[PDB]
This record gives structure tokens, C-alpha cells and sequence, in this order.
DNA sequence: AGCATTGCTACGTCT
């Protein structure tokens, strides 16, 4: 698995 | 090998490690205890003796313990081995002390 | 310099008078003293 | 067109679940249980900051109806020469409060108020060496007035700052080091960066032992060199119309150093 | 559930009546009786704060009806760069008074007014090295005008601060040094921790001379290291399903420092 | 005797 | 009371 800083900004944010 | 006068005796290793450095004209305390170079010491059999001149032998690379000697019949005789007060969890050398 | 280095081991305040107080008793001998006193003593005949 | 969208991802940044990150996350979980203040250390680009961010995200704020959020892990990076007011501002803004005008005393009391109630239990300070020498006292006061594990993160540049105050040094003595990778772990990582990160149109088969010398000579085992190389080569390959990273491209990139 | 409760117990702090604490408490009783101002000095995590904290709990306020409380010992830790209003605010708030916005002169007079009447006779200032050079003049006037034994607590950084002001150094020459401990009383202190602090269901036998060796090497005689290693070793061992602390966990903790 | 830090506050209160 | 022993400091003196 890998993640994107921009997704993590929405998903966790 | 051909020139030695006869085959020498191979000594026990511990005997040279009894040929340690020694200090003299020191005194035992009137108790189960001792001192050396501002270290303070305990000894198992010293309490049988009043304060008196003592001789002691030490490994400069393992001053954690001392071998103590008495002048019985004008001859050096063993008193006891001895230790610094409470020192057992670690080992100490003379130069750093 | 040297007084200022060592005088702070006394915790003293550093000032004109305390460095003077650290100089007025320097008469209390060693090579560098020998050299400088001889080395000064050569030139002072000039007039 | 296809090529510009690949460039738009290849110029981006991503997260890879290296075993180094896993090891930190188990350790930070133990520190957070014990409220144990500690430090994370290791050379530049070793992955510390990306591993710390991944820990923040997996322990995100939990919303509660009409309450302030529960925020178990607060992550901040101070600005350079961070004073007390700067520290308090970053903590309170992270918790989604607004700072008012006020004294350092107002900022402190407001920060302690919101570190409580938001239920903060770990404070990660990245670039902890940016804290001014006087503001470590407030960091230490947070660590012992509240049940908060403070984690200082820096390079060995931080350990020089820490050892200049024995009260900081003795509070943050417990540590974990991020090291450079080598060998099979580096080989597995290089394999991961082909087959998970790049996902490029045609394989380069980066298990290859010889070209691994080219990577090693540029990369020195820094993940933050490794991740840089392949994105440089891939953007060049896809710009040049090469469906793979060729040796001619990898070595040209690896030669820029 | 068993574990979460015991973990929360180990996660909190405790106090143990060590001979250093008993020694300080008798010394503070002499200074408080004599109204002698003095300093307590020693390396970080030697237990100075916990000892001074235990002293104020032993000499708790006495209430009588409708009066302000009789408070023989006031204990304050200043914030970093404490000015005089900060100091006065600390003292008045400890005595259960709310400060009213006013000048330094107003804060001073109100503090002097309540240091009387509350009957304060000892003021312990923990980490006095946080005090600004100007606020030491108000500390000295509290010691000189009132009959109050002011106790400055700190590391050798306190000795650096006060030696820079002749008048502070001379008022606070009387001092007690906190020591690191090794050998017999260390062995007793390790045993006292496993007896009275860890309280794990099964014996850890930390009294064992080889266990005392590794603890000697890591704790280096600091009680604040000894406490933190054993507490962290307990939480790991309990969480790993172990009834006991043993070297396989204890040395994993000890290597972390 | 144990002397729990919370019991010292309870005694001090 | 008395000193008496214990742990430093020369001032060489030698390799
Ligand atoms: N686990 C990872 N997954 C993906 N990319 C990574 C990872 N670790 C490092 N990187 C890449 O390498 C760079 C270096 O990582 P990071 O910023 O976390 O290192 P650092 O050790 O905190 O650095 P510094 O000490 O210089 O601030 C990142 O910007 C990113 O490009
Ligand atoms: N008497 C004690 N009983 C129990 N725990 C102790 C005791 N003394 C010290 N501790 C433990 O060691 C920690 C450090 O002790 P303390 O806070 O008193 O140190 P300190 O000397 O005031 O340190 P600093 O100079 O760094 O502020 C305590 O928080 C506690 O975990
Ligand atoms: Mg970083
Ligand atoms: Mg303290």
C-alpha cells in the first residue's frame, strides 16, 4: 500500500 | 632449550597475580574495615584485630579487591581478601580512581 | 587576559579595580617570568 | 495526454510502509502508553519526518458531538528560532483554536487548557533543534505537568542542543535512531520503489545486482536519495518517450551528484 | 480487565521515603525553624523536586474558620524568565488569592500583605534559575523584610546564575547537595522499587546482582532513571503477557538509554 | 509504608 | 592530651 499527502490531508484532516 | 641448567618449574598463573604491587606502613582500622587511596574497604577477618600496621596487595587493573597480609612471627602471612564498601555491581581500576 | 580567565574560577566580578587587585600582588620564579624580565631588562637602557 | 498526468504524480510525494516506519510506530505506541518523553534521531533524509507524519495520520483527531476534538497525537514543526509564544501558537492552532492577542502568560495558560480536554497524550516536535534554548523549559513543563509523552525529532544537530542543557538531556535520554539502509533491506526497498511507487509502464527489474552499484553510489542508503533518483529518471524517461528507466537514464541522473 | 488498570497505575507517579528525602526534610525543618534562607542543588533527576514536593504535603496548610489559611510552607516553580509580577502572582495564587490587574507595586504590596497573615515561614522556589536577574531583588527583600526562609532549588545552572550577583550568592551560601547513589543504598532502592512500586504479581528478583549490574550501568545512580526504566519495563512485560520483569525485557529497555 | 502521590494530595487537601 | 596515618607536591633523575 502507498498513500498521497493530498489524500491524507482530506482523509485524516 | 638445551642451555637451561635444568627444567624449570611452571608456576601457577595466580601466583604471579599474587605477586601484585603492595603497600606498607599502612594500618588496619579497629574494625572490619579498611582504606586505600581515599577508597574505603571491608574485610571478613579484620575484626579479630585492633588497629595495627598492615601490608596489602592489589591489582592496579582491578582495585575492586585487595589481598591483606600480616607479619606473623616476622613473616608475611595472609589476613584476608577484602573489598570496597558495597562495591560488587561494577569493577574499578586504580589509574581512573 | 590570563587573570580574566582564572579570576572567574573565584566567581569574582571582573572590573578595573578587581583586575588591578589581581595585579598588585603578582610578586607572590618560572621560565616565562625569567624570559620577560630579562627581555624587558635589555631595552630599558634606551634614552 | 497521458505523459503530463504521470509527471503530475511523479513530481509529487508519497508514503511507503517501510519496516523502519513500522518499527517507529511500535516504539511510539509504547512511549504513548508510558507517557515516556523521548527522542527520534538519525541523519538527514532518513525518513524520520515521513514516519512521524504517518503516525499522526493513523492516530487522527476523533470528533465528539459538540466537544473539542480528541487529539491523541499532536505533531508540530517549529519555525526557526521558535520562542515560547511561537510554540504555544502552533500547538493551539493545531488543535483548531484561534490564538488571541495576549502575553506569553496568556498563551501558556490557554495552551495548557487546550492540551487538556483535547486529551493530548503525545506531542511530537519535529526539527526540535529549532526551539530556542529558553523554550525547552516550557516543553519540559508540558511533559511533567501533564501526562504527555513529548517526542523530540532531529538529526545529531539536536543532540548538541540537548546536551547543552542537562535538564533536557536527562528528560529525553531514551531514543531511537533511524539508520541508513543496506543490503537485502535496501534491495527490498529498491524493489518496492519499482513495483509500488513508480508503477511505470515497462519494468526496469531493479533487483538487478549490478545497477544496484549505481544506486548505492548516488544513494548511500538514504531513502530520501533513493526516492529522489527514481522520480528524476522516470520523469526523464516518460519525457523522452522511454517506457522504462534505462541504464542510460539512471546513470545520467545518478551523475548529477 | 486486569491490564489497563495496572498499566494506568504504573503510568502514574509515586513517592518513596528515601534517605535523601528524609535528610532534606530534617534540613528544611532546621532552616524553617531558623528562618534561614538557603539553596538545594544537585544534578537532574536526583529527586530534588519530589523531595521538596513531599515536604509541602507533610506541612500542609491549616484552616481556621473565616480566616485565610495558615500556610507555613509555600512551594512555587516559576515559569521561564519569571519577572516580579509573575513571581508575585505565583505566591498570591498559591495562598488562594486572585490577583487584580495593577502595577508591580500593587502586586508586590498585595503579596507582602498575604505572606503575612497566611503566616508563611518558608518559600521554596523550585528551578530558581528561571528567575530574571531583577526579580532576585524581590526574592531577597521577601527574605530580609519578612521572617521567611527562602529555599532556592536547582541544578548547577542555579549556582551559575547566583554567582553573577554578589548579593544573591552571599544570602544563599548555606546549601545542601543532592547526590547520585550507588552500591548498598542503590541495591536497597532497587529492592524498594520492586517491593513497593512495581507491585507486579510475580517477583522480578531485581535484587539479583546481575540485574543490579545492568541497572547500575543504565540508571547511573539517578533515581529518575531507575524509576523510568522499571516502569517502562513493567508496561512492556505486562503487555507481552508476562507476569514478571526479566532481563529479556529489562535489557531491551536498558539499551534504549 | 507506601505513600501514593495522590494520597499525599488527599492528605494535603 | 598527645601525635599518628593518609593522600598530594615538589625536585630531581633517569630513560
Ligand atoms: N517512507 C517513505 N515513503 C516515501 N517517501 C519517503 C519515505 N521516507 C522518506 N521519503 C522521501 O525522502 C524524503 C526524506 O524523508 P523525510 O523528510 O521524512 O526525512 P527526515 O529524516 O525527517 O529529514 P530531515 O532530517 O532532513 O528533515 C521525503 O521528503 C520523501 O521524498
Ligand atoms: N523519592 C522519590 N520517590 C519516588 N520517585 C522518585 C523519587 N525521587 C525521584 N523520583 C522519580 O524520579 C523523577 C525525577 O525526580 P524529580 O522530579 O524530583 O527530580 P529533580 O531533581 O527535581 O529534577 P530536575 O532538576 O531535572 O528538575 C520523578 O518524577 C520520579 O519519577
Ligand atoms: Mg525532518
Ligand atoms: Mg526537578
Amino acid at each position: 500500500e502507498v498513500w498521497d499527502y493530498e489524500q491524507l490531508r482530506e482523509e485524516y484532516g | 632449550e638445551a642451555g637451561l641448567p635444568t627444567v624449570p618449574v611452571p608456576i601457577p598463573e595466580r601466583d604471579l597475580d599474587i605477586c601484585l604491587m603492595k603497600q606498607s606502613r599502612r594500618t588496619v582500622q579497629r574494625g572490619g574495615c579498611l582504606q586505600f587511596q581515599n577508597l574505603m574497604y571491608r574485610g571478613e577477618y579484620l575484626a579479630g584485630y585492633a588497629g595495627e600496621t598492615v601490608n596489602l596487595r592489589f591489582d592496579p587493573r582491578d582495585i575492586t579487591t585487595i589481598l591483606v597480609y600480616r607479619q606473623e612471627n616476622n613473616q608475611e602471612v595472609f589476613l584476608t581478601r577484602a573489598h570496597a564498601q558495597g562495591l560488587e555491581t561494577e569493577q574499578l581500576a586504580l589509574d581512573e580512581a | 587576559e590570563a587573570a580574566s580567565r582564572r579570576l572567574r574560577t573565584a566567581g569574582k566580578t571582573i572590573s578595573n579595580q578587581s583586575l588591578l587587585q589581581e595585579v598588585v600582588d603578582r610578586d607572590a620564579k618560572e621560565r616565562q617570568k625569567l624570559e620577560q624580565t630579562v627581555l624587558r631588562s635589555a631595552a630599558v637602557d634606551e634614552s | 495526454e497521458w505523459l503530463q498526468a504521470e509527471i503530475a504524480r511523479l513530481k509529487g510525494k508519497s508514503i511507503v510502509p517501510l519496516q523502519q516506519v513500522k518499527t517507529l510506530h511500535d516504539w511510539l505506541d509504547g512511549k504513548r502508553k508510558a507517557r515516556k518523553s523521548c527522542r527520534v534521531v538519525g541523519e538527514s533524509r532518513t525518513g524520520k519526518t515521513v514516519a512521524c507524519d504517518a503516525y499522526r495520520y493513523r492516530h487522527k483527531p476523533q470528533q465528539e458531538a459538540g466537544r473539542p476534538p480528541t487529539v491523541p497525537v499532536v505533531y508540530i514543526r517549529p519555525h526557526q528560532k521558535c520562542g515560547p509564544k511561537d510554540l504555544f501558537k502552533k500547538i493551539t492552532e493545531y488543535l483548531k483554536y484561534r490564538v488571541t492577542k495576549g502575553t506569553v502568560s496568556d498563551f501558556r495558560d490557554r495552551t495548557i487548557e487546550v492540551l487538556k480536554g483535547c486529551g493530548v497524550e503525545m506531542l511530537i516536535i519535529d526539527e526540535a533543534d529549532r526551539l530556542k534554548p529558553e523554550t525547552f523549559a516550557d516543553v519540559r513543563d508540558i511533559a511533567e505537568d501533564l501526562g504527555i509523552a513529548v517526542v523530540l525529532v532531529g538529526t545529531d544537530r539536536l543532540d548538541a542542543v540537548i546536551k547543552r542543557d542537562e535538564q533536557v538531556l536527562e528528560r529525553f535520554r531514551a531514543h531511537l535512531r533511524f539508520g541508513k539502509l543496506s543490503g537485502e533491506d535496501f534491495k527490498n526497498t529498491v524493489e518496492m520503489w519499482e513495483q509500488m511507487v513508480l508503477k511505470l509502464p515497462v519494468s526496469s527489474n531493479l533487483k538487478s545486482k549490478e545497477m544496484l552499484r549505481i544506486l548505492t553510489s548516488a544513494t548511500e542508503g538514504y531513502i530520501g536519495r533513493l526516492d529522489e533518483i527514481l522520480r528524476e529518471a522516470a520523469i526523464r524517461s516518460l519525457s523522452r518517450g522511454l517506457k522504462k528507466i534505462d541504464k542510460a537514464v539512471l546513470q545520467e541522473v545518478a551523475k548529477e551528484y
